[PDB]
């Protein structure tokens, strides 16, 4: 027998000790190799209640990565509270690699393998494992990159869907992959690739999702409403420079019921200045490397939040949200939980 | 102790712009959502949305389709609010709110302790003008009981208020003046009446002071009975 | 979404006073108070949970898809209007204001014939008064050459006198002179408790 309990982590990982990139680096010191032999128990006629949005596991791997962050992605200068910072931004070299989290003893991971588990309530097959998978900590907004797929049928996730202020996940089952460049010889100038074809499909798929939480309403897709360039466009770092989109193109009402079946290019922008995720101030990166800068990426989430009002109509509106980076975590973390035994 | 102080009111013409404005302290800022509260007077709070101190995220309500918008100074600690395409329908108090609790990084509670003084906004075409007094004449005989009804007719005027007094603040025995309703002209208009004995008409002669500051309009009306 | 009702209570100091509130969804709510000019104030959340400051004379209740908010012993501070929240939405309220208990009085029927200076304007307004009577429930309708009319006529009530207790009411008509001289006939009716039969004061355009 057992309970449900919260502790202090440990992380497991393959970095390379010969690497200079700065995830390796950061793990070289903070965690330990991996097992080679997992060891995995099904657990025949347990039933165990999960809830992706209350777990600490996800508020862990926050304090992590912004450890990382701080002693890596130092800036040129550093704005913060009204003082200025200065300490040097050597270029580094910049690709998430995939963490395990793992309880100390006396402790353990129930996972949940249900598949189209939407994140809280009762989980029919549960099996426990001393680690989680091996998660990269990929920060963005309003898409998830490179995370785990949706086992079966797309998941809408949401602590309420009924409460407006509660982010909806979406966990997309198929990997829409999203090429972004910024071509050798403006400078910070770029863009992404995204085949409209596969894309304009899925998003077919999640309003009917959708329509099944919301009792068949028509969905419309609208850009952010407003805020700081992080939320308003799709935010996330490739090979250290920080990329900003404009996803307007994304959430294109017509092609959801032609002309629309060709490739889909959004416009993007690398910023030296950025507002830190940590919530703070602004920081100053030095400006972008030269040459053709890279990164092929899976959506394989959706952040999205609805519209409130007091109306009486019949159509529901969402728009790509967010909150806290966290939520991309949890994304990843739902079918986890620490239990402590007896 | 949560404090969350408001600008002060203001009057605008059908077609401007406010920034109504809403300083916070008393806690720490990022932690927690702000919401926008209005309230036309005679109807049910309704919400108009709620931002993020943190990104700067807005949910704006869908029963005010582009009429608004919400910002946010992380370091002033202040939230903002622009009415635009102001109307007779945007005549309302705005209310700026935070929620209870938290021990969270974000607060988002629903649940609100915490409100600003609010802030009123009135949007009428132009103004100001004087009140119009027309007469009230009972007058072609009652029934009943005697006792005549005669009064005045404080019609259209901006803004608020007027006061009026009967034969010089003489006649005070059963005197009920009714308070303002605004009109479909956005302006103001009340009546004034007074229960006089039928035997006293032709002798007594009853005059309504009407009194309106903003305008400087100080208007004395002789109320008679009817000749035919 | 939220069904709020009534939306008036006429008590008096030391009575009891119930608010009740229907629900759509099946979340949490509050019950706010707020007193004539200020700003709201919370008293009841999570269903029937107290605010701080509340004293334990307020009560919030639920029961299937419905909130109910009771009030005993009515203290001054406890007249205004109070609102049901859930979520985003509200109620539309409930005007609890301070009613005195005194012997029923039948209401002065009068109708005033617009002035001849206002219809050099083009905008006359009949104006039907009714003052000093009890309770406040009462009801007036107007009857244009024997017509019911709607969507013209305003209202305005004065507040409980000190001396007498009892109410005047302002019922204002208005219409525009070119269709104020097409009927002939015009009247005010008046339905009340201190009244068997709803009197009626008539008059006739121009005549006198
Ligand atoms: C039940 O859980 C096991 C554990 O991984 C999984 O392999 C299996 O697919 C689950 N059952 C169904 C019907 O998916
Ligand atoms: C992207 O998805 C493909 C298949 O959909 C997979 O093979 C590849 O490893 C994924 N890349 C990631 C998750 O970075
Ligand atoms: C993805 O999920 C959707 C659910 O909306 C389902 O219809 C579709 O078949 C799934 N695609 C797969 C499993 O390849
Ligand atoms: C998730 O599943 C549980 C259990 O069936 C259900 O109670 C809850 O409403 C679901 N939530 C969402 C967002 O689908
Ligand atoms: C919303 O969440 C509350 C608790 O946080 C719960 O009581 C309620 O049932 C939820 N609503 C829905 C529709 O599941
Ligand atoms: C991504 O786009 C760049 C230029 O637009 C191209 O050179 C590259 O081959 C593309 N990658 C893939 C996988 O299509
Ligand atoms: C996008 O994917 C579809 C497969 O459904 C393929 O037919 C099409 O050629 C792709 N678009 C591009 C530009 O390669
Ligand atoms: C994104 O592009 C659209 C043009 O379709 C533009 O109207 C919008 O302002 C852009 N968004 C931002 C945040 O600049
Ligand atoms: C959405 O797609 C249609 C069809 O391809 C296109 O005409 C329209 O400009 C798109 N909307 C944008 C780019 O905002
Ligand atoms: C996602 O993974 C691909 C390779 O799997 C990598 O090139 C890309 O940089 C990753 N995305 C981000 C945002 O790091």
């Amino acid at each position: 027998v057992w309970k449900d309990a919260d502790t202090t982590l440990f992380c497991a990982s393959d970095a390379k000790a010969h690497e200079t990139e700065v995830h390796n680096v950061w793990a070289t010191h903070a965690c330990v190799p991996t097992d080679p032999n997992p060891q995995e128990i099904h657990l025949e006629n347990v039933t165990e209640n999960f809830n992706m949005w209350k777990n600490n596991m996800v508020e862990q791997m926050q304090e992590d990565v912004i450890s990382l962050w701080d002693q890596s992605l130092q800036p040129c200068v550093k704005l913060t509270g009204g003082s200025v910072i200065k300490q040097a931004c050597p270029k580094i070299s910049f690709d998430p690699i995939p963490i395990h989290y793992c309880t100390p003893a006396g402790y353990v991971i129930l996972k949940c393998n249900d598949k189209n588990f939407n994140g809280t309530g009762p989980c029919k097959n549960v099996s426990s494992v001393q680690c989680t998978h091996g998660i990269k900590p990929v920060v963005s907004t309003q898409l998830l990159l490179n995370g785990s797929l949706a086992e079966e049928e797309i998941i809408i996730r949401s602590e309420n869907l009924t409460n407006n202020a509660k982010t909806i996940i979406v966990h997309l089952n198929k990997s829409v992959e999203i090429n972004c460049t910024r071509p050798s010889n403006d400078i910070r100038k770029a863009y992404c690739e995204i085949n409209g074809t596969k894309w304009n499909k899925v998003l077919k798929q999640v309003t009917e999702k959708l329509k099944e939480h919301f009792n068949n309403k028509t969905i419309i897709f609208q850009p952010p409403s407003g805020g700081d360039l992080e939320i308003t466009m799709h935010h996330f770092n490739c090979r250290g420079e920080f990329f900003y989109c404009n996803t307007t193109q994304l959430f294109n009402n017509t092609c959801i019921g032609k002309g629309c079946n060709g490739t889909i290019t959004l416009p993007c922008k690398i910023k030296q200045i950025i507002n830190m995720w940590q919530g703070t101030g602004q920081a100053m990166y030095a400006p972008p490397i030269d040459g053709k800068i890279n990164c092929v990426s899976n959506i394989t989430g959706i952040l999205l939040t609805r519209d409130g009002g007091a109306n009486n109509t019949s159509n529901e509106t969402f728009r790509p949200g967010g909150g806290n980076i966290k939520d991309n975590w949890r994304s990843e973390l739902y079918k986890y939980k620490v239990v402590q035994i007896e | 102790e949560v404090r969350l102080r408001q600008s002060g009111a203001g009057f605008k013409k059908p077609g401007a712009s406010v920034r109504v404005s809403c300083e916070a302290s008393g806690y720490t800022f990022i932690k927690y959502y702000l919401h926008w509260i209005r309230q036309v007077p005679g109807g049910h709070p309704e919400w108009i949305g709620w931002i993020n101190p943190r990104g700067g995220q807005v949910n704006y309500s869908r029963q005010f389709p582009g009429k608004f918008t919400m910002t946010r100074d992380t370091i002033r600690e202040t939230a903002y609010l622009d009415v635009r395409g102001l109307t007779s329908d945007d005549t309302a108090v705005y209310y700026c709110v935070r929620t209870a609790d938290c021990e969270r990084d974000p607060c988002k509670g629903w649940v609100f302790p915490h409100w600003g003084q609010g802030t009123l906004v009135i949007v009428s075409p132009a103004s100001t003008k004087g009140p119009s007094v027309f007469p009230l004449a009972p007058s072609s005989k009652s029934t009943s009981g005697g006792t005549a009804a005669l009064g005045c007719l404080v019609k259209d005027y901006f803004p608020e208020p007027v006061t009026v007094s009967w034969n010089s603040g003489a006649l005070t025995s059963g005197v009920h003046t009714f308070p303002a309703v605004l009109q479909s002209s956005g302006l103001y208009s009340l009546s004034s009446v007074v229960t006089v004995p039928s035997s006293s008409l032709g002798t007594q002669t009853y005059i309504c002071n009407v009194n309106h500051k903003p305008s400087n309009t100080k208007v004395d009306k002789k109320v008679e009975p009817k000749s035919c | 979404v939220l069904t709020q009702s009534p939306g008036t209570l006429s008590l008096s100091p030391g009575e009891t006073a119930i608010i009740s509130c229907r629900t759509s969804q099946y979340g949490s709510l509050a019950w706010y108070q707020q007193r004539p000019g200020q700003a709201p104030r919370l008293v009841i959340y999570s269903g029937s949970t107290r605010a701080a400051g509340i004293p334990d004379r307020f009560s919030g209740s639920r029961w299937g898809p419905d909130y109910t908010l009771t009030i005993s012993n009515l203290e001054s501070g406890d007249f205004g209007v109070y609102y049901c929240q859930q979520y985003e939405f509200f109620g539309q309220g409930t005007k609890v204001q301070v009613d005195i208990k005194r012997t029923v009085a039948a209401p002065s029927v009068f109708i005033f014939p617009p002035s001849d200076e206002q219809l050099k304007s083009g905008t006359a307004s009949v104006v039907c008064l009714l003052n000093n009577f009890y309770p406040r429930e009462a009801k007036v309708q107007w009857k244009v050459d024997n017509a019911l009319q709607s969507g013209n006529s305003q209202e305005s009530v004065t507040e409980q006198d000190s001396k007498d207790s009892t109410y005047s009411l302002s019922s204002t008509l208005t219409l525009s002179k070119a269709d104020y001289e097409k009927h002939k006939v015009y009247a005010c009716e008046v339905t009340h408790q201190g009244l068997s039969s709803p009197v009626t004061k008539s008059f006739n355009r121009g005549e006198c």
